[PDB]
């Protein structure tokens, strides 16, 4: 339903069956895909820790094998094949350093510091939410994800400024927790049951929201109808704010097929995002392909 | 309590549909008209302008004036303001509306005490008689005609939402033997695009449907062609239509694809300009607080309109 | 030297030493934007009263020879011409087995007409102001003129809002006094929020303002707009963050040509400034908004 | 009550120069001049500020004497070259180009060990700080300057925004290379440096036209003219950080189709940072602090309105 018992119990079962539970989960689409990025990592670790390898070739395949079954679990988020790529980044780096024992020990918890990395790169992003956000600011945050939330406290934390939500669809109310947790902070809040947000841009100040990948052009997948939100900001030069962390960052480009059409995710070309924020810092185009060189 | 309160300072100028027995007298049909109006029976401006007309057509024809005054002193100030405002309080009128009614009164201030009654009632009848035929019944026919005569074999036509004319116009088409394909998007918060797609299928129309405006640019291609209603288009040329309808014209023109909009020359405002979807709104009546907030219309710039289709 | 007590002199005054003394008035550029209209219009009556004249052809000559040179005296105004041409028309269709005496006293009547209207032309225009002002608007006024502060004054009557003041120079060593305080008082005390800005360049400041509002010298037939110098900047800087520029103009200052090769380079005056057609977005007159395709249609009812 | 006070609220995050509440603490007296010149705004380019600070803290390292018990790299930036870094950054907000020089120096001080002499030390810290000045700031200047007045050619009509060095010293370049040409001046007139430039270059025998304000804009920015413009930084994101009135130069210029160029070293390029609007980085004039009368001193330029940059890098 839910899994901090599954996190707590990935040791205690056989490590398939700790895949097939991760696979349903991803299926099930529950997961954060901030959170889902931190279930990969940790399943690959726990993966090294018990896999069947002798050699360190094995542990490339058996991380791959167990990393492409996940990404055939969930084609949506492309955030585990960086993850999966990543970790055979460093038993190669590990393997050129260079017997299982102790490449165990740092394959591990170098995946570690993966895994603490991507939990504090929320509040990492949220340090330069008081540079970004200016008194009295309007900020049209769409569909804010976990990371734009907390963006949002620590900004209110340091600022007064207003907050429009906007949401692709209509509930099944949204972001009640969210809105006054705002409040509390002295934030005014506005909720939009707007589908179409051309009316209102010319009023907010700036748009923020969170990215689930980044592509090398600077193309960004969201949630659908960010984009058209995203667009509305961009003829009206609203400078557009892209939330997301280093792992997220693809090392491909879009698909033909991403870029010609999304449908559950949008997908946003680079000419429509201002500013990317990252746990690294902000950084311009040039600057992304610059940590792509430095991710991967 | 008051629903105006509650709503946001920056939307406060903004009118909203009142709710409403407690009514000083009236025509019987205007009142159902106008209560038709409040329940968001007819949200159509030429439905609502048609159905005003004819109730006031009504109310005309049981009109007698008091003896011993005129008909042109005596019935605009205690007959037919009384409907007027009735119906503005049922819910803010359209521009058609307004229009027609300064139309109305001009033909009833023409008139002196000279004039018997008898022949400025039907007068005034057949003269709403002409507004509905040329201006509302026979506009809508000849704007279906050219528009279908627009659209070529192999055509993709986009829609936003369900509009009168975009309908009357592809189905037209459709029966001149025309073939082509027909993308339909909606407002989630509405839903009337799905019935329409219903319609344009059983007339063996090709249909794509869209609940909401997610993933636009996919479905507005360069070579598609973008068909829009509306409620009514102003001086500076920009229309005024229901919410998303900018978003979805906007898009269009940034993929180099054609805008068209339809519209009956009767909704033509001259007298007022809007530069901003603000000026000139409605507020959603059950999503007037904070919580939940909604606007009905919105305002899309001549920037992003290709052409205008008219009966004139 | 007074603009009142010239018009005491007009009153009891020589038509000669009036026309001379409203010339030297208006070479000294104490005569400001629509007062220097009515005064044209004053002037003109005056003319028609003592304009030694015995049927309207050189009722038309004085008129056109007295307007030339007030037209002449003030390049800067144009609406000194359109006045003018006002005045022409009205002579020549009231022109038609009667005295002039006749004629004299219905010209002088019009040309009365001409000058009430010229008056309430700004308020006329202020009635639309709380339509075009929303709640909590951010409102750039750029060099306000007096048309444009009782705008924002019945403005702020029934509207909550925030004024922003942008002029084009720093006020004067001699001055010692910072500008608009009796504009910026009269609006705190209706509960309008005013900054005043001591910047020469906008572009900082627009992407937080929601509108540009400003006064017109002149409209001409293409949509162009004679303003005051620097006034170009605020439209411009609007235009490109797709903020409406709202011009205040009465129908009097609507120029029936396109302007000459000169206004439209910037080469009048330089103490004004022209605007091209594409940089406004609304003209406000006391006849309501007019836009530019109907514009052309208004400037031949003027004349 | 304070300063700070009255500053309007959406201006509330901006800095301003505070000036010296003047106190001295133990810091170095080449330091304290620069710094209250800071104060005074004799020195306003980021450059004058770069090199007058560099050479101060030149003076404070050769003074700059090891306590026996301690070692320079452990010693030097936590007692020494911080209190000069307060103070100064407390006489007027740091421009970026000290803040990257400081960093630079600081990165070079703890690459420094214990098992290091201090003399060495000492003069490598020197030694650096006159490559800087030399090949960052004089040789660049120089540079920058002749590559741009190359691509000014005769008959050309040029465009500058109030006075800038190097904008200055590419005009003067090009007149003394033989070329002729047409500058046209434009200024701030609640700064009004651009008068002195328009006299220095009439002096130059270059004809000039001056204009007091931006006024009358569109009328002598015509696409053919070309723009050169300076700055105080430039942003990651591309965009110039400049004295107010730039943005809207440039912008003018780039929809009437005229070409815009801007000089910068390489000091000054900002790789950590990025700016989208004039609000996130810039400076409060402490005269026009209050809401009865404000200004802002810089202005942000969106690479939109920037056709391209000329800087020390040749190849």
């Amino acid at each position: 339903p839910s899994l901090a018992t599954w996190t707590k119990s990935l040791r205690d079962q056989s490590l398939e069956a700790s895949i097939e539970s991760l696979i349903f989960l991803l299926k099930r689409r529950q997961v954060t895909g901030d959170e889902c990025a931190g279930a990969i990592a940790q399943l690959l670790r726990q993966v090294v820790a018990k896999s069947k390898w002798h050699d360190v070739d094995q542990l490339l395949y058996r991380v791959q094998t167990a990393g492409a079954r996940l990404a055939r679990a969930a084609p949506h988020e492309p955030v585990i094949g960086n993850i999966v790529r990543r970790v055979l980044g460093l038993i190669r780096d590990e393997a050129s350093e260079n017997s299982v024992h102790a490449l165990r020990s740092e394959v591990m918890d170098g995946i570690e510091e993966i895994l603490d990395e991507i939990n504090q790169a929320d509040d990492q992003i949220a340090s330069f939410a008081e540079i970004q956000i200016h008194p009295g600011d309007y900020v049209l945050a769409y569909q804010p994800s976990k990371t734009v939330e907390r963006f949002l406290v620590k900004a209110a934390s340091k600022r007064r400024f207003t907050v429009i939500l906007a949401s692709l669809n209509p509930p099944a109310q949204p972001y009640a927790a969210l809105r006054k947790k705002l409040n509390a902070a002295g934030v005014s809040t506005i909720n939009l049951a707007s589908n179409g947000l051309m009316a209102y841009i010319p009023r907010v100040n700036k748009v923020i929201f969170g990215a689930k990948a980044v592509y090398q052009n600077g193309g960004l997948l969201v949630d659908s109808g960010a984009c058209i939100a995203a667009q509305a900001a961009h003829e009206y030069l609203k400078p557009v704010i892209a939330l997301c962390g280093v792992y997220k960052f693809c090392p491909e480009d879009p698909s033909d097929e991403v870029s010609r059409g999304e449908t559950t995710t949008d997908y946003i070309p680079p000419d429509l995002v201002d500013v990317y924020l990252t746990n690294l810092g902000p950084q311009t185009r040039h600057h992304l392909g610059g940590i792509y060189a430095d991710h991967y | 309590k008051d629903a105006r309160s509650g709503i946001p300072e920056c939307f406060s100028h903004i009118p909203m549909a009142k709710r409403i027995q407690a009514h000083k007298d009236v025509h019987p049909a205007v009142l159902a008209v106008g209560q038709q109006m409040a329940t968001f029976a007819l949200k159509d401006s030429i439905s609502r302008l048609k159905a005003t007309l004819l109730a006031f057509r009504k109310v005309i024809e049981s009109y007698e004036t008091p003896k011993g005054n005129s008909l042109s002193r005596h019935f605009v100030p205690h007959v037919l303001n009384p409907q007027i405002e009735y119906l503005t309080e049922c819910r803010p009128m359209c521009f058609a509306m307004g229009n027609a009614i300064r139309l109305l009164k001009a033909k009833v201030n023409k008139f002196d005490i000279n004039t018997p009654e008898d022949e400025a009632k039907e007068g005034l009848l057949e003269w709403i008689d002409f507004l509905i035929n040329e201006r509302i019944t026979l506009a809508e026919y000849v704007i279906a005609r050219n528009a279908a005569q627009s659209i070529n074999d192999g055509d993709t036509i986009v829609t936003y939402g369900r509009h009168r004319l975009v309908e009357k116009t592809l189905l037209r088409a459709r029966k001149e033997g025309k073939s082509f394909n027909v993308t339909v998007l909606d407002d989630p918060y509405v839903g009337e695009g799905k019935e329409l797609a219903k319609v344009l299928r059983h007339a063996g129309i090709p249909v794509l449907y869209s609940p909401n405006l997610g993933g636009l640019r996919s479905k507005v291609p360069a070579a598609s062609n973008v068909f829009l209603g509306g409620e009514a288009i102003f001086a500076n040329g920009s229309l005024h239509a229901p919410s998303g309808t900018a978003d979805v014209a906007m898009a269009a023109t940034n993929a180099g694809a054609k805008v068209i909009v339809l519209c009956e020359t009767i909704n033509f405002d001259r007298e007022r300009v809007s530069v901003d979807a603000l000026t000139y709104n409605e507020i959603d009546p059950e999503r007037n607080t904070g919580d939940c907030f909604r606007l009905l219309f919105d305002n899309t710039h001549e920037r992003y309109i290709t052409g205008v289709i008219t009966e004139i």
